[PDB]
């Protein structure tokens, strides 16, 4: 992607106003409830019994926060995303066996949770830049052919 | 397929947010056209497809009225949405890949407008419902 | 959804190619594992998942027996494949995104083995049928 | 994608043994029948009334042949695919309004038609290299974010 200055500014603004401790746990818990098959990568997280358990699970929260901080390296260098996530890609694939389709599901949950937080400030243009950035990260993680 | 639990969740959510159907539609169509530019071609016969357009606002009412119809026909989406399927397939020739894009935009809009009501449990049932709506709209395609 | 025309096309095709179900399965599973490496993890408990493996061959018989069951339950795939859905969702925990991958591999194998029978008209109905099988296998997932 | 020498050899072998006049019309006619909504880009092609008409349509044949020859430039320079298809991408998008999802549907029909022709020679490894090459072309044409 050839980023416009406006896209860079939007992405920078979004991440600098995001409360990772709030957004991260919400995004991952939402993904585990809306696409429950993803719970299989979190066996030893404890209480994953129902929505209430998942939403309050501190292990799920810790991991959702890690996911958001994992996006920081992409934000820091938007022109080198595929290379930056190469090791994370190998980890989730070879070691963790996460299905490449799961990155897209989680990224839609991050977008939906951010939309709920931002409310009317999550304009179409904001949504377009944010989803475009997540699409690039998802491609690198899932090792899509391009 | 939608379970009784899913149908009850969708009916309860719609009961809460239905009063804002028109606004949700205007917002969902507006985002779709901006974020997924390939969808703009289907609305190009309108004299104004730019942000804030009165045609997009008017159409948004119709789109969410179709969602309201789907909620009323939730027990049999194929029969309930058959005429809308024929219209999108034959009269408008809308590529069926676009139904899931508008669905995602509707979920985004509902999240921005009703953060408290749109819980992960409301979202799982609504998402299954919207996939069902897309499959029913795809009925007359092939 | 499957029309009477689609059901008749699938039954007629299966009538012609069913004698080779075992071979089709071995071939479809073998390609899936090689072309979509992410699927190999689900079969890793087997002592041999390499090309030509006797476990893949044996399993291929079971997979196409599931397709044969789906052809017999074509009028109601959800009820007919409910136990298989529960098994893939709960016991095996197979990610549902993989059903469409195996479906594509089955279409490729049928094309290599029955080029004359697998016409564009047989393909459209079989493809709609396989999407229905995937949706029915996804029943117990969420 | 970082092509292996084996992938390059497979792709070269496939294209050098392909009869474009046979495979091209079959792939496009199959796409128009299996995913009939794609027929909307071929209004003035004449007889598109039913499967028989489509399969025998010489305009559909001419276009299917063009599609296959359109893949030649990719085969010629496998390390510069995204750049090579940039103009074709703009044509199908801006001028033709072809939905980006349609390239994937057509590429699966090309794979299925090639499988029917090659029969047992269309091994898993052959299928993997061919689909990987088509995936890269489809990404460039559909302007996927990466
Ligand atoms: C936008 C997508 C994602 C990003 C940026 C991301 C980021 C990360 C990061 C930064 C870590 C920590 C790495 C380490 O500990 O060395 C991690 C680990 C892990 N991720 Fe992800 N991840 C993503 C998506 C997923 C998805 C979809 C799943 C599963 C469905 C998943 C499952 C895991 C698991 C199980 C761990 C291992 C850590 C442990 O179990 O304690 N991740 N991920
Ligand atoms: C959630 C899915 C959708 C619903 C429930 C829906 C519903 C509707 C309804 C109720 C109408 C009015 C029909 C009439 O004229 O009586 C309509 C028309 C139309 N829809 Fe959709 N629709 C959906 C998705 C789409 C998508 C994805 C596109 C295109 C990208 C689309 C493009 C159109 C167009 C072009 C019209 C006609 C506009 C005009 O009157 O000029 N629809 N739709
Ligand atoms: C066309 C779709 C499919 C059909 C009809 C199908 C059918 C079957 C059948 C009949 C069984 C045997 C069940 C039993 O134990 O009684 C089975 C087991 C299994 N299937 Fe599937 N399946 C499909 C797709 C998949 C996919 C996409 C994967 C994974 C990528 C998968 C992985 C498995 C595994 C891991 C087993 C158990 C193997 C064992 O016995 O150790 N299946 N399937
Ligand atoms: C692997 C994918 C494809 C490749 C490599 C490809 C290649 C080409 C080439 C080389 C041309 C001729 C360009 C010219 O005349 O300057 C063309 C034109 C065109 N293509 Fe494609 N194409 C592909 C997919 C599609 C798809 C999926 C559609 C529609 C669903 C499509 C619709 C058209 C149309 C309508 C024309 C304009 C030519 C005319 O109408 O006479 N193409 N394509």
């Amino acid at each position: 992607v050839e980023w416009t200055d406006k896209e860079r500014s939007i992405i920078s603004d979004i991440f600098s106003h995001m409360d990772y401790d709030d957004i991260g746990p919400k995004a991952l818990s939402r993904c585990l409830i809306v696409y429950p098959w993803t719970q299989r990568h979190f066996s030893g997280f404890g209480n994953l019994y129902n929505a209430e358990a998942i939403i309050g699970n501190a292990n799920v929260a810790a991991h959702g926060i890690k996911v958001l901080h994992g996006l920081d390296r992409g934000v820091k260098n938007m022109d080198n995303i595929a290379a930056t996530y190469a090791d994370l890609s190998t980890l989730h694939s070879e070691k963790l066996h996460v299905d490449p389709d799961n990155f897209k599901l989680l990224s839609d949950c991050i977008t939906i949770v951010l939309a709920a937080k931002m409310g009317h400030a999550f304009t179409a243009e904001t949504q377009g830049a944010f989803q475009k950035f997540l699409a690039v990260v998802v491609s690198a993680l899932g090792k899509q052919y391009h | 397929s939608l379970s009784d639990k899913d149908k009850a969740a969708v009916r309860a959510l719609w009961s809460k947010i239905g009063k804002s159907a028109d606004a949700i539609g205007n917002d969902a169509l507006s985002r779709m056209i901006v974020v997924y530019p390939q969808t703009k071609t289907y609305f190009s016969h309108w004299p104004d497809v730019t942000p804030g357009s009165p045609h997009i606002k008017a159409h948004g009412k119709k789109v969410m009225g179709g969602i309201a119809l789907a909620v009323s026909k939730i027990d049999d989406l194929k029969t309930g949405l058959m005429e809308l399927s024929e219209q999108h397939a034959y009269k408008l020739r809308v590529d069926p890949a676009n139904f899931k894009i508008l669905n995602h935009c509707i979920l985004v809009v509902i999240s921005t407008m009703f953060p408290k009501e749109f819980t992960p449990e409301a979202h799982v049932s609504l998402d299954k419902f919207l996939s069902g709506v897309a499959l029913a709209l795809a009925e007359r395609y092939r």
